DNA sequence: ATCAATATCCACCTGCAGATACTACCAAAAGTGTATTTGGAAACTGCTCCATCAAAAGGCATGTTCAGCTGATTCAGCTGAACATGCCTTTTGATGGAGCAGTTTCCAAATACACTTTTGGTAGTATCTGCAGGTGGATATTGAT
DNA sequence: ATCAATATCCACCTGCAGATACTACCAAAAGTGTATTTGGAAACTGCTCCATCAAAAGGCATGTTCAGCTGAATCAGCTGAACATGCCTTTTGATGGAGCAGTTTCCAAATACACTTTTGGTAGTATCTGCAGGTGGATATTGAT
């Protein structure tokens, strides 16, 4: 009776983040759900295809953040570098 | 099982007032009289290249049932993704 | 114990990205860098639609956030408009729009 | 006995339509055209109501997509009223 | 003393340039805006000879079926005469 | 006699892609908004060449790095390389 | 000891495919038999625009396929046309075509 | 010095198995091989994806098959697969 | 009509840029043989969920009537096509030198993997709550006049 | 402007189903900890092919002239919107039976070497040629009369 895994919980913790009073319909989650695996496939898909443009065979936070570039637009973009720089240092950090 | 009833025709039940709300949404004010077979006919063939792509996933599953997955799939194929229903 | 997920300040599961990348065969190997990147991205924008969605929901007296709510922000925003500009929103309808010409009287 | 000038209840519907989200063909309806084009790619086939639906959702947000381009055609063409050719012509640039 | 009518020779430039394939635009000319527009993004930047050909190609490419859609929809609107609203309508329409 | 780039894209060549595309005959203001339209074409296509350009560690812009920008926005060309 | 391309009747090198393929992140394992079809399709598509570009060479008294004869033999074949609606063939140009209405009163 | 590999020798097989007595230019040549790596691409893209949606670890002629049928035009499909099942046989019936 | 200005076409000439030919020649895939691993078809069967069926509840088909939109007609005026006149920028070629791409290093960060811990999904059973859809009743839009 | 029919508003109102709760469980994740392998950054460099600059080539900027297109104004014919009416088909809520989907088996098929053979890429170098861009004279197209 296998285990459908999604993004749910995490995407409600970020909900009641920014709106703490605000919930969200199942059928919007699906949506949010959707979204997530989408921008995923995407990122990951660009990721991908660099790589191999570089005879490299590692996908690293480097090949990510030339993905993002690529696929967002302007200020999404630009934030979402930041955003993702901010935690890979984050990360490095703690160990 | 027994006697599956004969499907035909059924185009025809994308009725005149169905034809003219979708108008509506898309912000048409007044139709001309021959738009009604004319978007029959667009809507067919939008149909068919979705179902044709979405039971070719289905026979490759080697499935008897065409899922929403083998239609969100479709869909992709075709540059309409759809977030909803597991796409 | 500690989640790298807590390790780098993020409510999505870096685990979770990391496994997913190995199984979608998009390369040999996969930096440990990668995903904490990519659930940091992934996770913004989520954050990012959410914010918007909500502005929705509350522009309407609504305190549940549905698809329409989702539909309102998407296409409200010039950015992520066109980061789903081939993408359906079940259930999200369309942006009240008349054109000019249509409208009645001068 | 009031009446509303042409074209008045039609600018009333659109600000209805543009409100809702609300699928606009019946259920049924929609659904046996499904079967009948499906049976004719394949016999014996059966489909989740959420195929169904899954279909019909994206097939109503391409209709709607299509008569906002086909209604721009009219306008562009002067005119206020669609027509097939309004229809083709979208089609035409969309490289359908 | 002998003068040919307007559109004569339009239509003679248009056989020639469906015959023929060679870009119409010249190399440097193009080559400086690639350049330009190429500076707004990196610095001292070089570019391969192909790869700037590789642009000018596309681009062509690109404009010349921008024309196709372009002069189908003065046509639509009863003209032979293209219009920035023609082009304005064809991106709107390709979803440019 | 200085001169704007983009203006380097001359009447006679705009006309020329025109004839190209079967169009007779051309309201004057179809020159700038030509121009227009090539520049937007352009920046979407060159920021992504480049961005493949810096991931690289290049200097120069590549046919490749050109290819790739072209695929992903949808413009596939055949010609050079890949 | 041949060639598997000779041994499934094929021009199209069945060993290449096969080595592109692995080197290509599309699955973990790949089938003996898969490189085989693959290299199959490759060729029949590549005779067929061959074919159609060879005849027009003929077409236009030449004997050496150039772009030109690329493009005329797809955009000419209403098939390879969908398949490459997408694709620029570089120095290709275009079909001679124009509408009738812009042809002067006979 | 490092090697590039490419498909113009086999194009070239089969360009004189339909037209001996008819050349192709170097420009012609390349876009020849541009069309035979983007259908490779194309192809072997479905297929992955197939696979992946069936959660099955190998690309094999089924999934080829399958995926051609997606890609390719009625008639152009139609005689890829015969071409590709007459392959396929032509190399099990054979030591 | 004819008359001529000009474009276009066809046959033939030909030099050389581009394409074929070769062959040293050699690194690096491609094939072969054997030892080893794992994937998925098959045979079984638990169990969701699809088709299939009867009730009521709600929207489609149709005909009448005419408002006003489309498209035909006419025409006057601005606007782009054609084409002279000279003229300033692109094109083509020739040559150091920038950087790309070839090679070897070697080390930080990867994969492999074995035991240990935590998490997220569900599943069973729980009461909590936003808002759909109903109500009337107060006000706006519209179209006759 | 005035009235009056009709839509629109919206604020208050129970019904409920969808959401939020929680308790107990656990299988599969995820984290942790050396053991062992290596991908690619780093640093040094040969040699394309790029930017550059100069000689020659060649097409674009401008202005006059006016043909002919665009669009404004006029119009009737008639198509499509509104709406009354009659009523059939869709919606929605309930109950067995097909097929999917979850096991677990296990052998055919793939991986993983390792070692033996070849071909397909360069590149030296030389050889060959399809056709591009002339030529000229013949006929066809266009447009003035
Ligand atoms: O009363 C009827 C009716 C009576 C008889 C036949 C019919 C056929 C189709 C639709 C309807 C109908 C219909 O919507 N209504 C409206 C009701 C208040 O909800
Ligand atoms: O003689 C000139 C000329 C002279 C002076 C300035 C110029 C500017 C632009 C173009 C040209 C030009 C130009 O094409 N020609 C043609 C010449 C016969 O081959
Ligand atoms: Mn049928």
């Amino acid at each position: 009776k296998t285990r459908k895994e999604s993004y749910a919980i995490y995407v409600y913790k970020v909900l009641k983040q920014v709106h703490p009073d605000t919930g969200i319909s199942s059928k919007a989650m699906s949506i949010m759900n959707s979204f997530v695996n989408d921008v995923f496939e995407r990122i990951a898909g660009e990721a991908s295809r660099l790589a191999h443009y570089n005879k490299r065979s590692t996908i690293t936070s480097r090949e990510i953040q030339t993905a993002v570039r690529l696929l967002l637009p302007g200020e999404l973009a630009k934030h979402a570098v930041s955003e993702g720089t901010k935690a890979v240092t984050k990360y490095t950090s703690a160990k | 099982k027994r006697h599956r009833k004969v499907l035909r025709d059924n185009i025809q039940g994308i009725t005149k007032p169905a034809i003219r709300r979708l108008a509506r949404r898309g912000g048409v004010k007044r139709i001309s009289g021959l738009i009604y077979e004319e978007t029959r006919g667009v809507l067919k063939v939008f149909l068919e290249n979705v179902i044709r792509d979405a039971v070719t996933y289905t026979e490759h599953a080697k499935r008897k049932t065409v899922t929403a997955m083998d239609v969100v799939y479709a869909l992709k194929r075709q540059g309409r993704t759809l977030y909803g229903f597991g796409g | 114990a500690k989640t790298r997920s807590s390790r780098a300040g993020l409510q999505f599961p870096v685990g979770r990205v990391h496994r997913l990348l190995r199984k979608g065969n998009y390369a040999e190997r996969v930096g440990a860098g990668a995903p904490v990147y990519l659930a940091a991205v992934l996770e913004y924008l989520t954050a990012e639609i959410l914010e918007l969605a909500g502005n929705a929901a509350r522009d309407n007296k609504k305190t549940r956030i549905i698809p329409r709510h989702l539909q309102l922000a998407v296409r409200n925003d010039e950015e992520l408009n066109k980061l789903l500009g081939r993408v359906t929103i079940a259930q999200g309808g369309v942006l009240p729009n008349i054109q000019s010409v249509l409208l009645p009287k001068k | 006995p009031h009446r509303y000038r042409p074209g008045t209840v039609a600018l009333r519907e659109i600000r209805r339509y543009q409100k809702s989200t609300e699928l606009l063909i019946r259920k049924l309806p929609f659904q046996r055209l499904v079967r009948e084009i499906a049976q004719d790619f394949k016999t014996d086939l059966r489909f989740q109501s959420s195929a169904v639906m899954a279909l019909q959702e994206a097939s109503e947000a391409y209709l709607v997509a299509l008569f906002e381009d086909t209604n721009l055609c009219a306008i562009h063409a002067k005119r206020v009223t669609i027509m097939p050719k309004d229809i083709q012509l979208a089609r035409r640039i969309r490289g359908e």
